[PDB]
């Protein structure tokens, strides 16, 4: 009938799918490319920017950024062309038919939230959508109701305790330490 | 009032359900009734409810109970216990149903004499019997090319089968003939072994509803005929409650062991293998299991199933009985293995002619693929035998499937089916001391069996209705939509019950919770019982019926790790197991969706066609011979929804009299002042100085309709005034005799 898309937006990697199939069946970095050196050939369907996998391929020409950094969306347009590409390019799907899912790192800012929701729905004309943390999704992922969960993804690492289903949002801790920064 | 004396009541007695009473003084508004029995008794008219009054004997043993000017209970009671055991019939109508009463008894009514008697007949000409029902259909069937379905229902052993081969067997000597009917009584057998169990209350219960369409050519002549299967009992395979048992088959197949060819399946006794062990009773009395094999590889012969295909099937089955023997220790919270060179396993492998090391793996890890990448990972012992026991049932209802399409392969004729008529037998409203997974989904398609039916009395309804041009307002739809939304809505039942086999640490304790947040108290249909916060309530159509929730979950898991068949259609060893799987999202469906799935099959099979409904009940659990019991029968009647049709049809104008037999009836009543020429003016003009409210009958073109009390009214006032005339007449008689004999004593 109707399955809601199911998208996490990270740093690096996007993943996005179907909800109640298995695994992704899009996953490719969430990075913008755009060339740099001056064109000489004419004629060569030359484009302005690129999205994931096409800018990965063609990274000897393009300068490579990432439009989230340590969790918080820095730049807008970046982030509207990596979703555009999501559902038009990798699921090949129309937002208005379907609920979407949107994943977020917690204790970051609210303008952020607000954003990806004027977004969802104004451009996109989602009909329904969902905000949710991080940590709380890898406990439905193993199977369980209590424990303390240590995340860490490109950017932000966070741990949150969670028993019997209870969030503790008082011993909630964030660390920007992860992923990125071990590289630089 | 109604309760005068020498009146009528049922009064409820513990022995047999009503019984009846005298009213040995007229009823006055209180408190008290003077009866007589046929000695003396006082009872109580307590809060509030007067005794049900009693018909008028002229309507007592008609062919229709809804002739019958009171409907209640203890009245339909009485004239199907007297047709049965004074008349010896077996067929009553009510309404549009046929109720057909097992006799365990032959009887000559079957003669090919009567069935060219029933031929061309119309229900109103003739006593009913199961051929006027087949007639029936098949001239709708011939008037107009739509299909006919003819729909069979009640607990087993009250002879479905018995009632669809007579039906048939009317189809065969009406046509003429193609040896049909003698293939599909060989079926039986094998249908029967493999989709049939014993049950608590009964044995050879059927457990799946089997569609047997006969299809016609433009002559119609009987071509040839097709088998559909729906709503099979798939959670049985690997779990019984006590005093049950797996389908016959594996019972047969186990006591054969000792055999020859069966020496290579390894077979133990039956309490050996761990799902025929749980039930409790491996050995059904007075019956033979090692000779009903016999019976079953006969029909398999007879339907011309091979015999390389017969032990493809036996080693199947024997096959599912060595897996389920598979045992798993868990070496982590998270992670099991099979202990090293493990028996059951080795000798499964064996059968099944697969590498002993990948089902050793692939039982106990499962794979993930990213579109690019792929994680093999451990799971605990009880994912392990969740899929153990999923991936016995997937091959079970395979294996059904197939048998299945092999006997049509042999009832098929090449000839194109101009039209067919087709004949449900399926399983009725189900109670038992102890309510479970199995009973709520038989309930669920009574739900839906009951709603259709409704409809499509309603429908008959509102043609007769035009046919008299009356008013259609006065008839209301009596609708059970609310419990079928209760039951499959989202947010229902059976979605609550989903959602709670996907979440982490679900149980039969938190989904209980969440069915009393949802509809505690949301819903008049749902209620909690007062001692428990275990089980639940849904008053269904036919009464209220109690749930455990305790085994749900563990019955509603299905999902089957692709890896595991995809080693099965590996084997090499024999053929049969590669087919089976022949043929994704269905993999992960739960056993509650897939029932769900193959209703809405059948309502699309028969919302398509149009029913003639039978209704089957058994009048005594111990098959005397034309014995009947009250207590027995009152169960029947309520489970197979005769008596809830009864009191929506007591609602509305039950009893139709043409204008010319009632007024045959009621000249008595007439003075000869207002006996015109016209019957029917006559008619309009008296009833309304008899009954004072118009609204309690209607004048239709051709026939009165009444509401239920008033023709017994009528009776009533017509016999009082006959016996005030009697009277009168044989005083003055007696008087002349009197004076007579005084003019002898002046002489
Ligand atoms: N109309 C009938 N005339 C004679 N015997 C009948 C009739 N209906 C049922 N029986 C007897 O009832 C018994 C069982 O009938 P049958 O149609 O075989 O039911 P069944 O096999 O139990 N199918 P099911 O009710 O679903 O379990 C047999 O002894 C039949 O002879
Ligand atoms: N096998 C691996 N070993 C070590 N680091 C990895 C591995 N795979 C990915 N990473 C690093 O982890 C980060 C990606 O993690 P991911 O969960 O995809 O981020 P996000 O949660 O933001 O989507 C990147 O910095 C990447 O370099
Ligand atoms: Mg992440
Ligand atoms: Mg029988
Ligand atoms: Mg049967």
């Amino acid at each position: 009938e109707t399955t809601a898309l199911v998208c996490d937006n990270g740093s690096g990697l996007v993943k996005a799918g179907f909800a109640g199939d298995d695994a992704p069946r899009a996953v490719f970095p969430s990075i913008v490319g755009r060339p740099r050196h001056q064109g000489v050939m004419v004629g060569m369907g030359q484009k302005d920017s690129y999205v994931g996998d096409e800018a990965q391929s063609k990274r000897g020409i393009l300068t490579l950024k990432y439009p989230i950094e340590h969790g918080i969306i820095t730049n807008w347009d970046d982030m509207e062309k990596i979703w555009h590409h999501t559902f038009y390019n990798e699921l090949r799907v129309a937002p208005e038919e379907h609920p979407t899912l949107l994943t977020e790192a917690p204790l970051n800012p609210k303008a952020n939230r607000e954003k990806m929701t004027q977004i969802m729905f104004e451009t996109f004309n989602v009909p329904a959508m969902y905000v949710a943390i991080q940590a709380v999704l890898s406990l439905y992922a193993s199977g369980r109701t209590t424990g303390i969960v240590l995340d860490s993804g490109d950017g932000v690492t966070h741990n949150v305790p969670i028993y019997e289903g209870y969030a503790l949002p008082h011993a909630i801790m964030r660390l920007d330490l992860a992923g990125r920064d071990l590289t630089d | 009032e109604l309760y005068t004396k020498y009146a009528r009541v049922w009064i409820p007695d513990p022995e047999e359900v009503w019984k009846s009473a005298e009213l040995l003084k007229d009823y006055k508004p209180d408190k008290v009734l003077q009866l007589r029995l046929e000695k003396d008794l006082e009872y109580c008219l307590d809060p509030k409810e007067l005794p049900p009054l009693r018909n008028p004997d002229i309507l007592v043993g008609e062919n229709d109970l809804t002739a019958l000017s009171y409907l209640h209970e203890p009245a339909v009671l009485h004239n199907l216990k007297v047709r049965f055991i004074d008349s010896k019939l077996i067929y009553t109508y009510c309404g549009i149903v046929l109720v057909a009463i097992n006799p365990y008894e032959q009887l000559p009514i079957y003669g090919e004499d009567i069935i060219n008697a029933y031929s061309g007949q119309n229900m109103g000409d003739m006593d009913p019997h199961i051929f006027a029902v087949a007639e029936e259909a098949y001239k709708q069937m011939a008037r107009d090319e739509r299909n006919q379905s003819i729909i069979v229902s009640g607990e087993s052993g009250a002879g479905k089968t018995v009632s669809a081969k007579y039906a048939m067997r009317y189809f065969a000597t009406v046509s003429g003939s193609a040896n049909v009917e003698e293939k599909v009584l060989a079926s039986n057998p094998i249908m029967e072994s493999i989709g049939n169990a014993k049950t608590t209350r009964n044995d050879n219960s059927s457990r799946f509803g089997k569609y047997i369409e006969i299809g016609f050519d433009k002559r119609y002549r009987i071509i040839g005929a097709n088998m559909r299967t729906y709503l099979l009992e798939k959670s049985r395979v690997v779990f019984q409650a006590e005093e049950e048992r797996n389908y016959h088959i594996f019972y047969q197949l186990c006591a054969s062991a000792a055999l020859p060819e069966f020496k290579t399946l390894r077979l133990g006794n039956a309490n050996y293998f761990h799902y025929t062990k749980q039930g409790g009773s491996p050995v059904i009395d007075g019956i033979d299991d090692a000779k009903e094999m016999v019976n079953t590889r006969q029909a398999c012969t007879l339907l011309g199933i091979s015999d390389s295909y017969q032990m493809g099937i036996f080693r199947i089955l024997a096959g599912i009985l060595h897996l389920g023997n598979v045992e798993f220790a868990s070496r982590d919270s998270d992670s099991c293995a099979i202990p090293p060179k493990h028996d059951p396993l080795t000798i499964f492998c064996d059968l099944m002619g697969v590498d002993y090391e990948e089902m050793a793996h692939w039982l106990c890890h499962r794979k993930l693929a990213t579109a690019t990448e792929t994680y093999i990972k451990p799971i605990s012992k009880l994912h392990a035998i969740n899929a153990r026991d999923a991936l016995a049932k997937h091959i079970y209802a395979n294996l059904f499937n197939w048998i299945v399409d092999h006997v049509n392969k042999a009832l098929h004729s090449t000839v194109k089916q101009h039209s067919f008529i087709g004949v449900l037998d399926i399983y009725g409203f189900e109670t038992f001391e102890i309510n479970s997974f199995e009973q709520f989904c038989i309930n669920y398609a009574n739900e839906k069996l009951q709603q259709q039916f409704n409809m499509h009395v309603f429908k008959l309804e509102q043609e007769e209705y035009m046919k008299e041009q009356i008013p259609w307002t006065l008839i209301d739809f009596y609708d059970n939509q609310p419990c079928i939304n209760l039951i499959e809505a989202k947010m229902g039942v059976l979605d609550l019950l989903d959602e709670e086999c996907k979440m982490p640490k679900g149980s039969d304790d938190t989904w209980a919770q969440k069915l009393y947040n949802t509809h505690l108290n949301k819903c008049a249909l749902f209620e909690k019982p007062r001692l428990s916060n275990k089980a639940f309530i849904i008053k269904h159509f036919a009464d209220k019926v109690e749930y455990q929730c305790e085994g749900f979950l563990e019955k509603n898991k299905d999902t089957v790790y692709e890896e595991q068949i995809k080693v099965l259609k590996s084997s090499k060893k024999f053929k049969l197991l590669p087919e089976l799987f022949q043929d994704s999202k269905e993999h992960k469906k739960t056993v509650g969706h897939q029932f769900r799935n193959s209703l809405h099959l059948l309502m699309e099979t028969l919302n398509a066609t149009t029913p003639h409904y039978v209704r089957c009940i058994k009048p005594n659990d111990f098959k005397f011979p034309f014995t009947f019991d009250e207590k027995r029968a009152v169960q029947q009647l309520r489970a197979c929804g005769v008596l809830e049709t009864i009191r929506i049809s007591a609602a509305g104008f039950p009893s139709r009299w043409t204008y010319q037999e009632f007024f045959s009836r009621y000249r008595v009543l007439m003075k000869q002042k207002d006996v015109l020429s016209d019957r029917k003016q006559t008619c309009k003009n008296v009833l309304e100085k008899l009954i004072l409210d118009k609204d309690k009958y209607q004048f239709g073109k051709t026939k009165i309709f009444f509401r239920a009390g008033q023709v017994a009214y009528l009776e009533k006032i017509r016999a009082d005034k006959l016996r005030a005339a009697c009277i009168r007449i044989q005083k003055t008689i007696r008087g002349w005799l009197m004076r007579k004999k005084y003019m002898r004593m002046r002489r």
